[PDB]
């Protein structure tokens, strides 16, 4: 019926910023909190994210950014019903946390291989560092980190074992959360 | 200092076209319109983002009037048609880099619907 918690938000800085916080006791954010975020310009428009339940308590927010750059700032109203029950501002650029990577396979020397979790033009493109996790399946004993950052995410590498990889990023230049780690694919 | 100078105004006969220019000397955040008539405050009739890709215009000029910039020199536009006895008004352009364009306004230039 309070929030506890002051809302935290993290940015996709393409589409998304998730949103979570928490209040007193159980609570069906879908069914009554309204969360209203709006950017900061002059004919700006009004957006209402329908929350969820993250735990019994807490709550959670998806926030749709269609283009953000560095220089954006939304107030995010919690309502209830009628009853204020929080106001603050977010901006998007200072808390961003990348998309995972995806498309991971595997093809002497071996081929990993994944996509970029964002297309060319967006600026974490620029500046992204992926780190792949290779530990064995057979052996879990046996793991590896590896550093990338070249435009093309792929990696290659040419050590009886059998093998896991999942490859994680984040933007250097931007001061990103590390992303989730893509889907772990598996081999020999 | 950027100064801005708008151009383009002038007299045009009401259902017609009226496409305004506003020069300014660097580029901007914030670029936005604002027009103001006799005893009527100056309202903000379009705007655009800084990378922009996402146009802002008045519930009164929606579908109506278009905002952009061209390339290299940077030059606020306001081109409107099918222009309303009632936007007879000097329309301003400002300019800003944070929330709403009101670093500069360099005055602006006055736009008159015919009868
Ligand atoms: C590969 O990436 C890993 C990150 O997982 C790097 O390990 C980190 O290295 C820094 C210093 O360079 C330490 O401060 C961190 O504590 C390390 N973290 C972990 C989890 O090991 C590793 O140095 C990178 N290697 C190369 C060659 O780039
Ligand atoms: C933008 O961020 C500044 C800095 O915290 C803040 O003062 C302002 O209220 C924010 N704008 C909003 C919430 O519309």
């Amino acid at each position: 019926m309070k929030v506890l918690q002051e809302p935290t938000c993290v940015s996709d800085y393409m589409s998304i910023s998730t949103c979570e916080w928490k209040m007193n006791g159980p609570t069906n954010c879908s069914t009554e909190l309204r969360l209203l975020y709006q950017l900061v310009f002059l004919l700006s428009e009004a957006h209402t994210c329908i929350p969820e339940n993250n735990g019994g308590a807490g709550c959670v927010c998806h926030l749709l950014m269609d283009d953000v750059v560095s220089a954006d700032n939304y107030t995010l109203d919690l309502w209830a019903g009628q009853q204020l029950l929080w106001k603050g501002s977010f901006k998007p650029s200072e808390h961003v946390k990348p998309r995972a990577p995806g498309n991971l396979t595997v093809h002497d020397t071996l081929l990993l291989t994944w996509s970029n979790p964002y297309p060319p033009d967006n600026y974490l493109y620029n500046h992204l560092t992926y780190a792949v996790n290779i530990w064995s399946e057979n052996d879990p004993a046996d793991f590896r980190i590896y550093n990338v950052t070249y435009l093309e995410p792929s990696l290659r590498i040419a050590a009886g074992i059998s093998y896991r990889a999942r490859v994680r990023a984040w933007a250097q230049a931007y001061n990103t959360t590390w992303s989730e780690w893509s889907p772990s694919t598996k081999w020999h | 200092q950027v100064q801005l100078v708008e151009s383009g105004g002038g007299l045009v006969q009401p259902g017609g076209s009226l496409r305004l220019s506003c020069a300014a000397s660097g580029d901007f955040y914030c670029m936005a319109w604002f027009r103001q008539a006799p005893g009527k405050e100056r309202e903000a009739v379009a705007a655009i983002r800084s990378g922009g890709r996402s146009t802002y215009y008045a519930d009164s000029v929606k579908g109506r009037f278009t905002i952009s910039r061209d390339n290299s020199k940077n030059t606020l536009y306001l081109q409107m048609n099918s222009l309303k006895a009632e936007d007879t008004a000097v329309y301003y352009c400002a300019v800003g880099v944070d929330g709403n364009c009101r670093n500069y306004w360099g005055q602006g230039t006055l736009v008159t619907v015919s009868s």
